[PDB]
């Protein structure tokens, strides 16, 4: 029918969680008609645009939604032409409805130029008392600080497994599929602390298998398993070059893994790995050279068997201190 | 079933020129009262109501509500089409997906059947609060045109300011300041001039100068214009079009100034 | 409607003013001598570059100010046809004015223009030199082609020092009655990063916020990465140690801040460390190289531990 | 104190769309003869000499000499917002700069108050020379004004002709020639149609076309317009007003030389 994202998107400041101070304050301000222009940033998936969609449905009516508020997004491309294009001609009207402020949700807003900031700044330092701008966006830093400097930012962070559980357990227990413990971890594992993709994966492990388990999520998204990083450090560290090299190639063209992705689970690995200090700022340092080296785009082997040496003498190393 | 007959050709000819360039589409709303049309403007600050009820018509005939959604594009170049003084009909049936618009043509010699598809618009009915307006001016309706006219020579935003003296209305512009102010027109043969306040307490409020003169593109509907404006209400623009009924502008006001001392 | 701090306290006169101190002397002269020059000013945003050019034509002008008084920022159209329709007509009318005086059309960033514009520019300041005085307001002084600043005077504005800010804050917390601490001021100077207005709205949206001034309430509403956080990670890594210091990047990689702002939290704290002048100036050089890294499109974990392994082997 | 009060709004309107695409800005010597308007265009090729007698005005009333010096495309658009039989009250003072426009509308009710914002531009004035010429051509304005839209199209720039026949106009243009040659044109009933000849010696002179065009936007002022042209001093065009003053529109010529063969 409907994905479940669309079907149970929170509609209420108390169904949104974690974020309990930003929307207390939320409400302290809005109940008292001292709303400033917004700039909630943060991860993907953490509440931000239901946020303040639950605040403007709050704000205004159904009817008048569409009216006083304009939204932007990835659709319309953020250059100079918009700024004096809609939302200038947005910002700087009145409306015939009841003697209150307007609305621009601009999704994205990170994705300006310096040019396009400073231009919606001067758009937003001119009209203030009828337009309260809410510029939502993944990073801080790519906009300008004058632009911070005018728009009250909010911090929409990552939500907690501890407190990202019951909404699991509530959609789990609503949508009735099979749940185990190790499914659970490895939702709130793979998903990295957002909503949308703990939805978005729970719902594609129950339309694709049926169950939900630790396996059937690892095999639905392609994660690289525990055991299989374990294997690859395990090669490294104890086998020969020509042995350690054949088996890592051939199971990077058997399971489809990446070189990438196995350089950050063995950099996650090597920070349980109790390594002395030297030796771990060795793997450090050449772990984060190849992962620049795979950045620039060279050859994939090369890079692999450098992996491989760093480890190699990592364990030349360790016996040697044995 | 919907049929509607007018009695002279010239009132869609004169009402349909006034939405050529304000609102993009029409909303027929059908009634036993007669025929509305509410429409608001695509930047949501114009407001058109046009009521003509079924006495003016020459004859009427509904039976259930109907809501009906057209685009005013080709409607505007299909008023070219008709003469001045024939009689037009508008049909629509129950379930069809064309309206009919059959009128005589300009040689009085053939009928014209123009075919209108219906484009289906979910729009809502605003409301108006109908408040109790706190400044009423009865107005010729050319004077008011030409002097829209003279202000969009001055500046983008006339004020149109409204105590117990009169109507004062001023454009400051790059060019210079001009102010036009009326008062006490009663002494006057025709009763088309009489420029009248009706209330007392004084308003001051700065609207947008292409707004007015879209407003003022309805001059030949009738001879006198009733201005009501308030504190916060919008500006209201009434027409007393012949016997059928009446249009309604409503224009808000634009923003002020941060002049505080 | 309560305006915001930003322009609400504003200053009106060039007394108030506590950004420059020998660029503030000129125009104090200037305001009395009369025979002020075209001016370009030069400068970081938010240092005060158009509210010195005001207060300068509002004491200049005075009550005349409304008919002989143009300025024309970025906010609206910078098409070459504003500036030789606008700027001709205004230059051209007539104002009633003193011996010493002119009119002022202050144009703020006059950096966005294209090379017709300053070369008409040119003609335009030179022609109506005895009517109206130009002021560009410029965000970088070698964008300015030279025959524009040869004819005109160039005047310099600095970045706010701190001392300008914390004395400018304690002004304002005088004047508004707002409850302090010192930990709270700091705090306030490290959120500031040096810009006054951006000092005064983070001043204002705490007191709207919490009211009473604390270090950690000036963090719940701006939620930078925390500076005694970064400062004990910068430690560790100039402390000969790095499992430390991962856990501390860790624990600052699982609050969900981006590589950007770590980074950029980590050389603003490096900036006011306390360890030797040369390991000061490798640690730049090795945050930067990293910042290159990551603003080139590298934004991993694995990329900031390896800065942290790399301090950690600079300092032996 | 400078006011001065125009009978009739209209020989202002038709000096201003006169002098609409010449001049770029205008300048009013105030004394006790009146006023006076001696300007250049905006290219210096032309010559404007605008006078207006101190009689000609209902009330006329000036202390001190006064130089003001005004844009005109504003006050084009100022008086743009007036109507055809309204008295007209030009207002400025000693030690100021605004030029004021009060004048009534065609409701003939409401006052309208038009402010303005002179210019400080010093110009040298140039002495008229005030002598006589080759030949002096009388002739209906109308004429001149639908002979130069005429001649126009045929050509860039003309070579009129005078002699003691009557006068000529030639053009060499991209599509031909165009010539015309009128005398003798005193034998009918009306006053206005009359073509007089004064002077004796022949000229031909080249001018350009768009600056006649110009010339004779002035032509609703005077019935009978006066050509004066002569070797060395430029060529005149001059309409006298009826009973207010008169306007002259003076001429440079443009380089013909012939070829070396
Ligand atoms: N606090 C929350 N409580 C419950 N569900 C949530 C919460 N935050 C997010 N979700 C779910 O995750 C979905 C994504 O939320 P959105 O706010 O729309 O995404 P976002 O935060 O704007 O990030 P973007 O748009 O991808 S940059 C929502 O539709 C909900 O289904
Ligand atoms: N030295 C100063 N003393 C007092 N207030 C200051 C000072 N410098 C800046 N401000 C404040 O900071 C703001 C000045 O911002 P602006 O001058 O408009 O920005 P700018 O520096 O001119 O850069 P532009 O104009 O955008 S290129 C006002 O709110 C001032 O009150
Ligand atoms: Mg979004
Ligand atoms: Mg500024």
């Amino acid at each position: 029918n409907l994905p479940w994202v669309e079907k149970y998107r929170p509609q209420t400041l108390n169904d949104l969680i974690s974020h309990q101070d930003i929307l207390s304050t939320i409400q302290k301000f809005i109940n008292e008609d001292r709303l400033p222009h917004l700039l909630l940033y943060g991860p993907p998936g953490t509440g931000k645009t239901s946020t303040i969609l639950a605040c403007a449905k709050q704000l205004y009516k159904d009817k008048e939604f569409g009216s006083m508020v304009l939204e932007l997004n990835a659709s319309d491309d953020r250059g100079i032409d918009i700024i004096r294009g809609p939302i200038l001609s947005f910002a700087s009207t009145r409306t015939i409805f009841k003697k209150g402020f307007k609305l621009v949700i601009l999704d994205e807003a990170d994705a300006m130029t310096q040019d396009a900031q400073n231009a919606l700044r001067r758009v937003i330092e001119k009209f203030t008392e009828n337009t309260r701008f809410c510029l939502i966006c993944n990073y801080l830093s790519k906009i300008i600080p004058a632009l911070q400097s005018r728009c009250t930012r909010f911090r929409f962070g990552p939500l907690t497994p501890e407190l990202m559980v019951p909404r699991l357990e509530h959609v789990v227990e609503e949508e009735k599929v099979d749940i185990s413990e190790d499914g659970m971890k490895a939702l709130v594992t793979l998903s990295s602390g957002d909503m949308r993709r703990a939805l978005n994966i729970l719902q594609s492990t129950n339309m694709a298998f049926g169950k939900v388990t630790e396996e059937t999520v690892y095999t639905c998204t392609g994660h690289p398993l525990k055991s299989d990083i374990a294997n690859i450090l395990d090669w490294m560290l104890n086998q020969d070059f020509t042995t350690a090299y054949r088996n890592i190639t051939e199971l990077k063209t058997l399971k489809g893994l990446a070189l990438h992705d196995i350089l950050t689970e063995i950099h996650l690995f090597v920070h349980r790995v109790d390594f002395p200090s030297s030796v771990r700022i060795h793997l450090l340092t050449k772990m984060a050279d190849i992962e620049y080296r795979l950045s620039v785009g060279t050859n994939e082997k090369i890079q692999l068997s450098s992996l491989i040496a760093a480890f190699q003498v990592t364990r030349d190393l360790i016996v040697a201190e044995a | 079933m919907f049929e509607a007959r007018l009695v002279q050709g010239s009132i869609l000819k004169k009402v349909l020129e006034a939405l050529k360039d304000l609102i993009n589409e029409a909303c027929w709303d059908i009634s036993s009262s007669g025929v509305n049309l509410q429409s608001m403007d695509s930047s949501h600050v114009s407001l058109v109501q046009l009521t003509l009820r079924s006495e003016g018509f020459d004859t009427y005939r509904c039976d259930r509500n109907l809501a009906m959604g057209v685009n005013l594009t080709s409607m505007s170049k299909i008023l070219k089409c008709a003469g001045n003084e024939d009689i037009i009909t508008l049909r629509a049936e129950d379930n069809a997906d064309t309206l009919a618009l059959v009128f005589e043509a300009p040689n009085q010699e053939k009928v014209s059947d123009y075919e209108m598809k219906l484009m289906d618009l979910d729009v809502e009915q605003l409301g108006i609060p109908e408040q109790e307006y706190s400044c009423v001016v009865k107005m010729p309706s050319g004077e008011f045109a030409r002097i829209c006219r003279d202000l969009s020579h001055i500046g983008d935003a006339v004020v149109i300011s409204c105590a117990k003296d009169g109507v004062k209305f001023s454009a400051s512009g790059e060019l210079g300041n001009g102010n036009i102010k009326l008062s006490q027109t009663s002494n006057v043969d025709k009763e088309e001039e009489a420029v009248t306040i009706e209330m007392n307490e004084p308003v001051q409020l700065t609207f947008a100068l292409r707004y007015l003169n879209f407003f003022t593109k309805a001059t030949p509907l009738s001879s006198t214009v009733t201005l009501s404006m308030s504190a916060d209400v919008p500006l209201v623009v009434e027409y007393k079009i012949a016997d059928m009924g009446h249009l309604k502008y409503y224009l808000a006001p634009k923003i002020e100034d941060e002049e505080g001392s | 409607y309560e305006l915001p701090w930003v322009e609400k306290y504003r200053p009106v006169k060039l007394n108030e003013i506590v950004g420059n101190e020998d660029t503030v002397s000129r125009l104090e002269v200037f305001a009395r001598e009369g025979n002020v020059p075209n001016i370009i000013i030069a400068g970081p945003p938010g240092t005060g570059k158009t509210t010195s050019i005001l207060c300068l034509a509002r004491a200049l002008l005075g009550p005349a100010l409304k008919d002989a008084m143009l300025e024309l920022n970025a906010s609206n159209d910078r098409g070459i046809d504003v500036v030789r329709n606008k700027i001709k007509m205004f230059a051209q009318q007539k104002v009633t004015l003193p011996k010493g005086r002119h009119k002022i059309i202050i144009l703020d960033e006059a950096d966005s223009m294209t090379d017709g514009a300053q070369q008409a520019l040119r003609r335009t300041m030179e022609i109506y030199s005895k009517t109206t005085r130009f002021a560009l307001a410029c965000n970088a002084s070698d964008k300015i082609i030279e025959p524009i600043q040869s004819r005109c005077a160039v005047l310099r504005y600095t970045k706010l020092t701190d001392a300008q800010i914390l004395t400018r804050l304690m002004n304002v917390i005088e004047k508004e009655r707002v409850p302090y601490t010192d930990d709270g001021l700091e705090a306030i100077i490290f959120t500031a990063q040096g810009d006054m207005r951006q000092a005064l709205n983070n001043l204002q949206s705490t007191f709207s916020g919490f009211g009473f001034i604390n270090s950690e309430n000036v963090f719940k509403v701006c939620d930078e990465p925390h500076p005694l956080l970064v400062k004990e990670m910068i430690q560790h890594c100039v402390n000969a140690n790095i499992d430390e210091a991962y856990k501390i990047l860790a624990h600052l990689w699982h609050l969900g801040y981006s590589p950007e702002d770590i980074i950029g939290n980590i050389f603003r704290v490096c900036k006011t460390f306390q360890m030797a002048e040369y390991l000061k100036l490798e640690f730049i050089k090795e945050i930067g190289y990293t910042h290159m890294k990551i603003a080139e499109g590298v934004n991993s974990l694995l990329q900031m531990a390896g800065l942290l392994a790399r301090l950690c082997q600079k300092t032996m």
